[PDB]
RNA sequence: UUAGGCGGCCACAGCGGUGGGGUUGCCUCCCGUACCCAUCCCGAACACGGAAGAUAAGCCCACCAGCGUUCCGGGGAGUACUGGAGUGCGCGAGCCUCUGGGAAACCCGGUUCGCCGCCACC
RNA sequence: AGUGCAAGAGCAAAAGAUAGCUUGACAGUGUUCUUCCCAACGAGGAACGCUGACGCGAAAGCGUGGUCUAGCGAACCAAUU
RNA sequence: CCUGUCAAACUCCAAACUUACAGACGCCGUUUGACGCGGGGAUUCCGGUGCGCGGGGUA
């Protein structure tokens, strides 16, 4: 990379189709997980906040407590356990 | 429309019927809201909560079953709207509903309008909403003393046929006793 | 089917496009209630640079008001056709502008629920010229 | 149920392609197991179909192999029909084989080796540079082919 | 300087003008030839198809479409025939003209990417083909071997 | 749902167009400014009060595919591309066979002029 | 279109415009991600909380500076609270 | 209307494929203790080649 900023090369995932272009239904921003649910992680390009790095976007994690109203899910990266602190916004129940 | 890039504002903009910005924002507080809506004749009042496919409305009222009561007067006014309020208040207490927030939708919040009348009549009913006292009529306005007044400036009958002819504020205190006690519905 | 079909007038604005007023007074008289500041906008080379600057006023004169005033505008002004919008408006002169529409414009102009007016139900140049001409007056 | 036979070594053989042969117990180059057909099972054959040679025995071709390459889970002990009647729900080789084939049973349900250690194919195979469809001996194989390879390997 | 140095595909697509100046003029005069005022109302219909992918620089383009035409003045000048060209000269090529070092060449011309089997040229003739002359003289200037085809002629 | 309120999905719902519908449950336009409230100017809007009138807008109902969209059939196409294998071919660029996947454009013919949830209601 | 500035991205009853008011560009202390994928490493950065005090709003709520990714600096010493 | 072409820093489309998590089979572990945790000792931080995909370069 050229840079190392936590956008770079990101153009894509955090871009939206024209059609899903413009604010969010808030439907799904307000979502209740359960600690042991299984979600998967994916930043909506129109919601701001209660975003993650990027670098996880796709990864299924299991959310554990919550803070504020953003929850508290773990994932592993790679062979590293890591928590992540994300709004439902960016989230979807597994199956 | 135009074309495949084009983008459709959801349905409910469209029809500007909700305004999705404040949804959000009055879905935060996890609480059932407290739907404050009008027409020109009558005015409604739901208690609404978030489901699986939907909003579910778990209490009602609206200002035509008022008359279910012994109202017999007019259904678009202050005392109308209060009432509702009280009405699908009570309602809503017994639905197991305890508190709530005031949706006023597409309305501006106007000091002594309706809406905030409906809100004082759902509080009264013993419902818990956020709210704050000076934003609400001076309780006359609300029995509707503003309208006997201004018949007074008779000269001809403020209501065409209808009930009496100087009208009654009395006649809202009866209906709230009444509401305030047993009866069907409540 | 008529009667909630038949023209009517909405608003009629007299404005004067000066470039810096003193003019106020007499669309206040002209007419009879305040007029409105006019800013305007993008910087110019007529010394017209700043954005927010009075450059002008209006009045947009509803009912009665807007009759009594047209009462004596029209017969200041001769002109018709071409002259006309393709809704139904038309504007002479100071200028004085008349907004004609049909009975349920206010789906257009509320808040709530509110629409564009089908083009079946808009107003035609042509069904202007009639409701005007119809009132003190002649067309062309 | 299909018949696979190792036929092209480890030496530069992609890994995730060499544990897939491990699995379905194979570690040798003409080691043979007997594998059923199912997705799962289809899928790990398809990846390894460059390296093997696989195909449906006839019952008797699989009753030659098994009396002459089976194997306890431990030990020399030589699988005959005794052996097989005296150690497991069958009365004899046929009956064993029917039920591999059937895929009903497998070696190991019977205390069996899952892999039938053959020998090199008798009179050679037709190479391991192409398929059967160019000659070869690599991939699948008709009834006929497939016994023709288990019977010279027997 | 040879076709050797530009005469295949393996480079990336470098198209893009918004990040690439200084690229030369195609000296590829016109594109349209004979009676361009007249469409494809013509009997028979030959082209000139090429049988490999290749790199054709303007140059060639130039050199192969002149040969070909120049000689289609064996029907004159204003003859009833039309010749078209359809390939243009998109890829822009560079040359590292330090050592290896700073090498990312400067712009120096530019190229036309032909698919083996399209057809570089097609001409429009009444059952008159010189333009299958006019070709065996234009595939003499191009890098890849190429099919004189026929198409609605079966006036043979 | 003989016209309502709040929504979910967020064009299958958009754009355009035709026909039908109201002594009332109704929704509207509509009528009107003493009040609460309101316009940097206008009761236009907002807010309040109300029914003399209307179904012409809106809205609800039934329908049209010309455009935009969704999905499907047949053709394009098992083509393009591609994961695995090859002492197959080719000066080479590159191609071919075996195995496992598999498109886009476009054309023709269907589909689509929203679906679903809660509440209230001759 | 606009949104201070690269580029890419976000935004329409707004994240833009206008008006008005306000100083949350607040103090304290953390959780987490990043810096440094995986996988140890400081400063710096960000997301998200809590405690306290406030602003605005009818209220839900929003404000941990600017819509997002650049705008930064150890020990020793000095000055300052 | 018709007609002729393109894109590493274009996209109305769009694979193969790679990838998070889970179930199933396979394989492996429970005297051969897997997975994991804690600690001791390193070596190492000139790499090269084939193939696939590359970016630069006439090569
Ligand atoms: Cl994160
Ligand atoms: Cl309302
Ligand atoms: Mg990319
Ligand atoms: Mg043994
Ligand atoms: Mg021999
Ligand atoms: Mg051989
Ligand atoms: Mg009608
Ligand atoms: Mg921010
Ligand atoms: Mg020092
Ligand atoms: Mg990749
Ligand atoms: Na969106
Ligand atoms: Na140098
Ligand atoms: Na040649
Ligand atoms: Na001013
Ligand atoms: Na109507
Ligand atoms: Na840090």
């Amino acid at each position: 990379p050229s840079s190392n900023g936590p956008l770079e090369g990101t153009r894509g995932k955090l871009k939206n189709k024209p059609r899903d272009r413009g604010t969010s239904p808030p439907q799904r921003a307000v979502e209740e997980f359960d600690d042991g649910e299984k979600v998967h992680l994916k930043i909506d390009p129109s919601v701001p906040n209660g975003r993650f790095h990027p670098r996880f976007d796709g990864q299924t994690g299991t959310v554990e407590g919550k803070q504020g109203d953003a929850y508290k899910v773990d994932i592993v990266d790679g062979g590293k356990e890591k928590t992540i602190i994300v709004t439902a916004a960016h989230l979807r129940r597994q199956e | 429309a135009t074309g495949p890039r084009y983008k459709v504002p959801m349905r409910r903009r469209r029809e500007a019927r909700t305004d999705y910005h404040q949804r959000l924002r009055l879905l935060k507080s996890g609480k059932p809201r407290l739907v404050a809506r009008k027409s020109n004749k009558h005015v409604r009042a739901q208690l609404v909560t978030l489901g699986p496919n939907g909003d579910d409305t778990l209490a009602s009222a609206h200002s035509s079953d008022l008359a279910e009561y012994g109202w017999e007067a007019p259904t678009g006014n202050m005392p109308s709207a209060y009432l509702t309020g009280l009405l699908a208040g009570l309602r809503a207490q017994e639905a197991g509903v305890e508190e709530a927030v005031l949706d006023i939708g597409l309305n501006s919040p106007t000091p002594g309008s309706k809406v905030f009348a409906i809100q004082e009549g759902a509080i009264d009913a013993g419902l818990d909403i956020p709210h704050n006292d000076d934003v609400l009529a001076d309780w006359q306005r609300t029995r509707g003393a503003h309208i006997a007044e201004y018949d007074e400036q008779l000269e001809e009958p403020l209501y065409s046929g209808d009930f009496d002819a100087a009208d009654l504020p009395e006649h809202f205190d009866e209906l709230r006793e009444t509401l305030l006690d047993g009866d069907i519905e409540l | 089917f008529h009667e909630m079909r038949e023209p009517r007038i909405e608003k009629v604005v007299v404005h004067m496009g000066i470039g810096h007023a003193n003019a106020e007074d007499i669309l206040g008289e002209i007419t009879g209630q305040m007029p409105v500041r006019t800013k305007a906008k993008r910087t110019v080379g007529e010394f017209d640079i700043r954005e927010g600057d009075p450059i002008g006023a209006k009045v947009t004169l509803r009912d009665e008001m807007a009759e009594e005033f047209l009462q004596t505008a029209l017969p200041l002004a001769e002109l018709a056709t071409s002259q006309f919008d393709d809704t139904g408006n038309f504007s002479f002169g100071l200028d004085v502008t008349v907004n004609l529409v049909r009975p349920g414009y206010r789906v257009a102009k509320r808040d709530k629920a509110s629409r564009s007016i089908p083009t079946k139900h808009r107003l035609n140049p042509a069904d202007a010229v009639a409701f005007i001409e119809s009132t003190y007056d002649v067309e062309v | 149920m299909h018949a696979l036979v190792q036929l092209r070594g480890e030496v530069n053989m992609h890994t995730d392609i060499q544990d897939t042969l491990e699995m379905l117990n194979i570690h040798h180059v003409n080691h043979c197991t007997l594998v059923p057909e199912t997705d799962a099972y289809r899928g790990m054959v398809a990846k390894v179909n460059d390296f093997v040679a696989f195909g449906e025995p006839s019952q008797e071709t699989l009753e030659t192999v098994l009396a002459t390459r089976a194997e306890p889970l431990e030990g020399d002990a030589d699988v005959d029909d005794e052996w097989v009647a005296e150690h497991t729900d069958y009365d004899d080789i046929s009956g064993l084989a029917f039920a591999l084939l059937s895929e009903e049973t497998t070696l190991r349900e019977q205390g069996l080796s899952p892999t039938l250690r053959l020998h090199p194919p008798r009179g050679g195979h037709d190479g391991v540079k192409h398929p059967v469809k160019e000659g070869g001996q690599l991939g699948k194989h008709d009834t006929e082919g497939i016994d023709d390879l288990l019977e010279a390997m027997r | 300087k040879p076709g050797a140095m530009y005469r295949n595909s393996s480079k990336p697509a470098y198209t893009r003008r918004e990040y690439i100046s200084g690229i030369p003029g195609k000296k590829i005069a016109q594109f349209d030839m004979g009676n361009n005022g007249a469409g494809p109302t013509y009997p028979a219909q030959v082209e000139l198809v090429v049988e490999k992918p290749v790199q054709i620089r303007h140059n060639a383009l130039e050199a192969a479409r002149v040969a070909a035409n120049r000689y289609v003045q064996n029907s004159g000048a204003a003859a009833n025939y039309k010749f078209r060209i359809r390939k243009f000269p998109f890829h822009v090529i560079r040359e590292n003209k330090d050592g290896m070092r700073a090498p990312f060449g400067k712009p120096v011309g530019t190229a036309a990417r032909v698919h083996g089997a399209n057809h570089i040229f097609i001409a429009w003739v009444n059952p008159d083909p010189n333009v299958e002359e006019a070709w065996r003289r234009a595939k003499m200037k191009v890098t890849p071997t190429i099919n004189i085809d026929s198409s609605p002629a079966g006036n043979a």
